[PDB]
């Protein structure tokens, strides 16, 4: 079973975004008025799943074809790559990425989704997989398209995909949300804009990256992750 | 200062997380293995119970798209890291709230005591970590139980709450659902019985 | 019929791409090697068709339709509209803009392009229009994907929509291309870069268009085209 | 100096030209109405005349996805601008060399006699303009008439070229195409026997 | 009879002030807690009324005759002027333009106003009138005075005209203030400081503009008006 | 990305308000003609009625400065843009809230059905502007009525506000007047009972 | 975009580059082992091929300095990557023209077939790298076989070639030499029959 041997460095939560970003209209009613408590540090928050032994499928990383009924999907055929490192640049070996996203018309594989931009029958915008052993993962997609939402009377979603990395301990867990490099929708959307410091969004924003591009075939963007440093503990109840 | 990597920030999961996180939720095909809510075969050790909840946002009104990790000592207190769906008992599961069904359920069973870093013991908890629309962060919080009284009040971690009025929101309610014993523990983000959530 | 009533100003060679541009392979072989000729304009230059009294269809102008084989096709909807003027900023009404494009992930509607992405049965990808009045156009349709081309050994265009514009004479007859607004294919581009200038290379990028809009619908760019500045004769044959 | 507003520079019109502008020459289905390569019905005042070319590399090999687009005069040296399907002449017209069709072909009439702006006559020709993949901005040529040698010889506009060796490029052969009256016009874009290109 | 042909360019709600400022005392407890609801636009919210027709006094845009009690009134003859466009620079013609302000030295004709800077007989400090077939409105008044109110223990409003445009909608309705141009008090208002952008402000404040003056007579002061841009509606369903 | 002229930014309307816009209202002389609460003359089509509220801030006391501008289809469902006194009905009237009548009156016809721009027919409605001190951008509101149950739950407006409690919040409450239909609608700037505010 | 290191730049070999690569063709002393134009020892399986060419410039003139290196399958189509001056066979190998000599020779065997990366059959082939004096980066082509025409024909290296023109200039011509089977590869780097030349 686990073992409580190590500490994680303590997240900057004016880096993340707050919990009250009214511009965006549903963390209004959705947000904590009371402060968060500051717990220690116990075998509870710096232990978590390792999912090594979860079973996958063949093309769990591979939305081209794993919702195939009959063709290939329509759009942008891209691979999403990337390491994932923790703070101290050690990378993240054995870790689940999962993510979702909608097709290249914005439109979502979801009852709640009811945008006009018509489902694609061969894309459904769901992969997952483990990093590597020096901390890769990667996945081969379409481009997602932005798309409208109920915000501001005129607010879109820049394209984007969505991330849930676990890391090795509940304290590492991330969702996030991944955007492309250039897209003039990304100042303008206020999910983005919850965070607050610049520099904070640039983290998001995958690189087009033609070295691992497949000639006549796909693109490729790089987006790399990081997760809290993790260090061993040191003169503790002494 | 000594600067390290920033960590990549969070974003909201947004209302179609169950198309990534809870496939059988959002009502789409499942793949063979998936992370869900039933963390105990029938002859793992321990009291099996259910666990079930409703999650309210600062207006009174019923979170319906709300997304759930949950992470537990076993019953003899251990944590089982290495998730498998062929274990007797997963301490890591997931659930969720949705238009159809409003309230999450965990199939599981009571953990056992452990020790925090100083060797003291921490009353039986889930950790919870929740997610949602409109979440920029996810919240993490602490399920503790009626009939745990006598350790509840001894608990180092309950104890870091300062006011004992905000420490009964983390006190999941003894009560029975088909029979079957069970701990209801809603969540309330905002405003009137606001949850504590932690920072760590 | 047509009257010589007017001149236009010279173009600038050195704005417009060369013919040689080896970078972009098929110019080699495909340029001249003498000068050009220069000749003064006669009514044979300074004339041109106007499209008035061709009869446009219906739906002409908007490739979410004019390809419908039973639904809408897949990708981002967006409006590209803009103004025709010449160099001097007077409109150009009146006049026929045609453009066509690959489809979302890519693939053009054609029997030469052989690219593993697929077609989408809802869309061709070509559309036509004359501008108002006052010189605006515009146009509804997919955003194209990128796409490979066997150029160098893993070139790609960015996305982009093929203009050609009438004006008043086929003086000023121009075919371009659109790109849009943040794409980083862009500076990669040896068919862009045929464009000496980086600035002209600029005028070719649309902008995102939020104002115009349709709201929980589609995008819009906006891409203004200018001509070839018109001018009455003066001071001729004395 | 005066700057004016920079005109929107060219771009190749591509490989795929033909699906936005020579549609039928694509093998895709047509609208009600195209603008191709028919500029005479069958009444139309004047001598009815076929031309055709193909179109060379600097290689020497052929061009097979070019576009073309020609305006003439008509019979009587009036250019018709008021582009209509139902006209008895368009002065406009289009064409394009395909994989299928390496030859272009157009339909139409020996256009009259127009005068340049100092009033001096032009031989009969047709105005040209050649777009392809590889060609970065269209190239303009002007096609006279074997038969026609008197008014070539004092054409101002054939005389601005300086070697008569490269007047010979723009003078289409007289022949005959299934028995009909017809001139052929081929375009070598570089090399030997290049074709002289005009700037205005 | 109105119909629903236009659309008009959705809010920037950053750049209009936000509800809840609380250096402006008042707006915490005037401000919604809840987001607003967006609605789409249609005939109800793109339709307005036009006041062509609204029957105007000779003197209704001319506040040194318009409340005349036997004499001028007191303080800086000066002109209001501008042009009422929309975002996309489209001149809006034939409507109305209100405005009301203080008297010379900030005192308002109002019984809820106790200031002790005294009214003046000859002052009522309101106006309306018409943009003409080309946008342009013009009133003439005397530049208002500052004055105190009860924010915060020492705090001074600058001298400022308050407008209302109707425009060619409701959803292109507006009311703000006018400043003028150099006032040192405008950096340190709470009210003007409900805008958060440093531009947006500056657009509420008047030039001087020597050219409009009557010389010998009365200065000019230039104040022009952007609604929201109006285009066509296009491609709905 | 393309950016218009900004729009001028809003600012309070202050507490004089009335001095401007509602000039009988202030205690102050009137002009001629004024623009003001009898939207309908007594020979006007459709059913007359009487509108009434007040005006709440959020720590539920009265606001006794406020200014409202109103917008509202006759009985037959067209919006009238010409404003004229001469006329029987008009689209457009102002009213007001003050220390001597704390309770703002319209005197109206009930608005016919008008469809939105799909198409589909909205609830019978008027469209609220508010002003007042403390309010540094106007807030948009609808009143509905309490008797077109039927046609409020098809409303396409009120679909969009997510939670039935908060539609409620526009929904005026019939009632009789010294014998005459009246409408009450009161608005709840903030807090408990918060009045619908819309964008658009 | 993502910028990795960039490659250090090629530079031309220059005048003396077989004394550095090609001792023995310098007319300089050798060390005990050098990499050298005998790929097949007489003990080698599959048939013996005598290969010769000679290089010219776009003069047409001959280049009596060049360097050129080969890679090949053996007779099994199999790269053999181990290089031993003892082995049966090496997939690699150098020769040179020079002054004394300016015909290139090579001693092999004919490569057995080697498939693309989509298992598609390539033709039998020899990579060939050309460095010089005036060649700034080098030279890439190959070397296949005119007795292998059905195989030529269907290989998906020489159709990505546009012209059957200038796949021509790859197909070696078979001879006899002293008895002794032999190919002739000439090299035109520029102008009439200039050699088609590969980007990878
Ligand atoms: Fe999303
Ligand atoms: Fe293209
Ligand atoms: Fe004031």
């Amino acid at each position: 079973p686990a073992q409580d041997n190590s500490r994680f460095v303590i997240r900057d939560r004016n880096w993340h975004p707050k919990a009250l970003t009214p511009d965006y209209k549903t963390s209004i009613a959705r947000s904590p008025r009371q402060a968060l408590v500051s717990i220690p540090q116990s075998i509870s928050e710096t232990t978590g799943p390792n999912f090594s032994h979860l079973g996958f499928g063949a093309h769990d990383h591979d939305l081209l074809l794993n919702f195939n009924n009959g063709g290939l999907p329509i759009g942008e055929r891209i691979i999403v790559a990337g390491r994932v490192v923790d703070q101290y640049g050690k990378p993240v070996p054995n870790t689940l990425v999962e993510m979702w996203q909608a097709n290249a018309g914005g439109r979502y594989r979801h009852k709640n989704d009811r945008y006009l931009a018509p489902l694609d029958p061969n894309f459904g915008g769901v992969g997952r997989c483990l990093t590597d052993s020096d901390g890769y993962y990667s996945f081969r997609t379409i481009k997602p398209g932005p798309y409208p939402w109920r915000n501001g009377p005129n607010d879109w979603r820049p394209a984007h995909i969505h991330f849930g990395i676990s890391g090795p301990s509940i304290a590492t867990k991330l969702i996030t949300q991944l955007y492309f490099e250039g897209d003039p929708l990304i100042p303008m959307c206020p999910i983005v804009k919850s965070i607050a410091n610049p520099e904070a969004v640039q983290q998001l924003i995958a690189k087009l990256d033609m070295n691992n591009a497949n000639p006549m075939d796909c693109l490729a963007y790089r987006f790399d992750i990081v997760l809290r440093g993790q260090r061993k503990t040191h003169f503790e109840n002494c | 200062p000594i600067e390290l990597l920033p960590e990549t920030p969070s974003q909201t999961a947004g209302p179609y997380v169950h198309i990534g996180l809870a496939l059988e939720a959002a009502g789409n095909p499942t793949r063979d293995q998936e992370i869900w809510n039933r963390l105990a075969k029938p002859d793992a050790p321990g009291e099996h119970i259910l666990l079930l909840g409703q999650v309210y946002d600062g207006n009174g009104h019923l979170v319906r798209d709300s997304f759930l990790e949950v992470w537990q000592a076993d019953a003899n207190g251990e944590y089982q890291d290495a998730y498998n769906l062929e274990n007797a008992f997963n301490s890591f599961g997931r659930t969720a709230t949705t238009f159809d069904a409003g309230e999450w359920t965990l199939h599981t069973v009571k953990p056992g005591v452990v020790n925090n870093a100083a060797g003291v013991p921490m009353a039986p908890h889930i950790n919870i970590s929740l997610f949602a629309r409109g979440i920029n962060i996810h919240l993490h919080t602490r399920l503790y139980f009626d009939d745990e009284a006598q350790a509840n009040a001894k608990c180092p971690v309950l104890n870091l709450i300062e006011q004992p009025q905000r420490r009964e929101t983390l006190i999941a309610k003894r009560c029975e659902v088909d029979g079957k014993t069970a701990y209801r523990f809603d969540i309330r983000i905002q405003g009137e019985g606001e949850t504590v959530f932690f920072d760590f």
